[PDB]
């Protein structure tokens, strides 16, 4: 069982910037006989499957960018960007073909960095549809920001909330290196009814002060 | 040319039993490496299982006797029946292929699948409930509205959302589902679009749930 | 007066595939007609397109035991076999090489060698076992980190055999490596191993042009 190490964990350069993403086999790759390393690296977008980028070590497939390369022979394997693109932020990992198990690294996540962008917040009331089953769901949005920290706090009537909020971000964007969250406000048609003002406040780098949508319905 | 089309996950309980295809087109199956790599949510690649030369096989050793893998030359396609299926098979499986030029040395995954998802659970499925994420003043920050859908209430992975049956791409964002206290999913995809084609342009976001065998055509208007 | 091989190439011929026992060495042909995978039990044949130029052609060709089975070998056991050598339904191995294996449970450290007192060039080859578990390295050999070792006065090289489960062929998850030499005469071969060696068993003799 030839264990695939990767290095590092996440990777976050500039645009333009220069990346390498290092794997370290727990064998050697290459064969007695002649000289190819069986070694691969692939890459994926979110939602999609795998794509082979390098095979035998060195060698592209056809379609792939020139900036891709990948060195090594040996134990010691590397995956290097040399002018690091937008609609390169994808997930990258090192495989060995050698012997079987097929083992796959894992996982090189890579990050660009940009300038600082702020987010813009949009809040949506429960919509006359789902108040009716009993349950209140409040949404606010989180369109484009950078970096991906951001925090979202609920108040009802003033109230900070905790414990019935939940949020996901999405992944980063490969055109614009932008992110997006939403954080949804469960709550039930007795408890929303009973109070009035509801805002979801956000604080982020890009933003100078905490930045508070609301509506009064409800 | 070279694709493969994957089919047959979905909702099976523990110790069940699940039969997965793979449509192929572009290459023989009986002439190249054929292998099955899943990729359990939110974790990194691992390989199943592989079919090559006169129909000999390896398995990993963590489905080794639970699963078998075959193949129909006929239909061009690839089998994995998998037999008593437990909560870490919980993944997509993925379709694989290699050059097998002398048979003598391994090939890398050239071409993939687009993913299946199999869940291991006994909750059964249930549909989810789709609610207009209606836009408004409180959404329109300037020259721009913002509108979605929220997906509520469904079990389990995943759906599929789009916009005016794909015709609607540009600033669309579909968020990770999350799995609240009850049990169920639930997420929220919006889309951002010029506030002046409010009043003119009709929006509908598409959702389908597969394991439940429900689809929801919602359509959003403003307050 | 050239060679006819048939069905078998000249990796099979000079392996001594026993496939191959109708083939009778004569002493000297111009040139090798051949049909060409000969190799039985599956591996790569190191410099095989520069073997067959050696071998096109060749006087004085000769076919001598090199080392005996029943006498170089001390505390190893040189019976063993395989299935993809099969020989009228029935497990055998090359005719021309031996497969060395544990004896009592035990592998010692390896050492023998040939003078070349035929005063032509002996044609010497040898292989390298590359198993497809850690399992049977042990099983055979009682040693994971094995070294063999082929030196002469004009060749030296040092091979360690890695555990590699390499996709089936002839039914087999392991290879053997194929390797070979010319010894001068009046040249001294040494071979020493502890694990993963495919002794010669036979050797030719040949004057070369
Ligand atoms: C193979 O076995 C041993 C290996 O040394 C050779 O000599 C024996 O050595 C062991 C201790 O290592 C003792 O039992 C005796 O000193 C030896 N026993 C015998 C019977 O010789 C032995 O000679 C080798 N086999 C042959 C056929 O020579």
């Amino acid at each position: 069982d030839i264990v695939m190490t990767q290095s590092p964990d996440s990777l976050a350069v500039s645009l333009g910037e220069r990346a390498t993403i290092n794997c370290k086999s727990s064998q050697s790759l290459l064969y007695s006989s002649r000289n190819k390393n069986y070694l691969a690296w692939y890459q994926q977008k979110p939602g999609q499957p795998p794509k082979l980028l390098i095979y035998w070590a060195s060698t592209r497939e056809s379609g792939v960018p020139d900036r891709l390369s990948g060195s090594g022979s040996g134990t010691d394997f590397t995956l290097t960007i040399s002018s690091l693109q937008a609609e390169d932020v994808a997930v990258y990992y090192c495989q060995q073909y050698y012997s079987i198990p097929l083992t796959f690294g894992g996982g090189t996540k890579v990050e660009i960095k940009r300038t600082v962008a702020a987010p813009s917040v949009f809040i949506f009331p429960p919509s006359d549809e789902q108040l009716k089953s009993g349950t209140a769901s409040v949404v606010c949005l989180l369109n484009n920001f950078y970096p991906r920290e951001a925090k979202v706090q609920w108040k009802v009537d003033n109230a900070l909330q905790s414990g019935n909020s939940q949020e996901s971000v999405t992944e980063q964007d490969s055109k614009d290196s932008t992110y997006s969250l939403s954080s949804t406000l469960t709550l039930s048609k007795a408890d929303y009814e009973k109070h009035k003002v509801y805002a979801c406040e956000v604080t982020h780098q890009g933003l100078s002060s905490p930045v508070t949508k609301s509506f009064n319905r409800g | 040319e070279v694709q493969l089309v994957e089919s047959g996950g979905g909702l099976v309980q523990p110790g069940g039993s699940l039969r997965l295809s793979c449509a192929a087109s572009g290459f023989t199956v009986s002439r190249n490496y054929m292998s099955w790599v899943r990729q359990a949510p939110g974790k990194g690649l691992e390989w199943v299982s592989i079919i090559y030369s006169g129909d000999d096989t390896y398995y990993a050793d963590s489905v080794k006797g639970r699963f078998t893998i075959s193949r129909d030359n006929s239909k061009n396609t690839l089998y994995l029946e998998m037999n008593s299926l437990r909560a870490e098979d919980t993944a997509v499986y993925y379709c694989a292929r290699g050059e097998m030029g002398d048979g003598y040395y391994w090939a890398p995954f050239d071409y993939w699948g687009q993913g299946t998802l199999v869940t291991v659970s006994g909750a059964s499925t249930k549909g989810p409930s789709v609610f207009p994420l209606a836009p408004s003043s409180k959404s329109t920050s300037g020259g721009t509205a913002a509108l979605g859908c929220l997906v509520k209430d469904y079990f389990p992975e995943p759906v599929t959302v789009s916009w005016n049956s794909g015709a609607l791409t540009s600033g669309v964002h579909t968020f990770p589902a999350v799995l609240q206290s009850s049990g169920l999913y639930s997420l929220s995809s919006v889309v951002t679009v010029p506030s002046s084609s409010l009043g003119t342009q009709t929006y509908i976001c598409n959702v389908n749930h597969k394991p439940s065998n429900t689809k929801v055509d919602k359509r959003v208007e403003p307050k | 007066a050239p060679l006819q091989l048939g069905n078998c190439s000249v990796a099979g011929w000079i392996l001594g595939n026993p496939e191959c026992e109708s083939l009778i060495s004569k002493e000297s042909w111009s040139y090798i007609v051949e049909t060409p995978n000969g190799t039985c039990y599956p591996g790569y044949f190191a410099d095989y397109e520069e073997l067959r130029e050696q071998l096109s052609s060749v006087s004085s060709f000769e076919r001598f035991e090199i080392f005996p089975k029943e006498s170089s070998w001390p505390n190893h056991t040189v019976t063993g076999v395989t299935a993809s050598c099969s020989h009228n339904g029935k497990s055998s191995f090359y005719r021309n090489l031996l497969w060395l294996t544990e004896k009592n449970g035990l592998y010692p450290n390896l050492s023998n060698s040939y003078v070349n007192n035929k005063e032509k060039e002996v044609l010497v080859l040898w292989g390298v076992h590359h198993p497809s578990n850690i399992r049977d390295q042990r099983a055979i050999y009682h040693t994971e980190n094995a070294y063999v070792s082929v030196v002469s006065s004009h060749y030296s090289r040092r091979f360690t055999p890695e555990i590699a489960k390499r996709p089936k062929v002839r039914g087999q998850e392991g290879r053997i490596n194929y390797y070979w030499t010319l010894l001068e005469p009046g040249d001294t071969i040494i071979f020493e191993a502890n694990g993963n060696l495919i002794a010669p068993w036979y050797a030719f003799a040949l004057s070369r042009g």
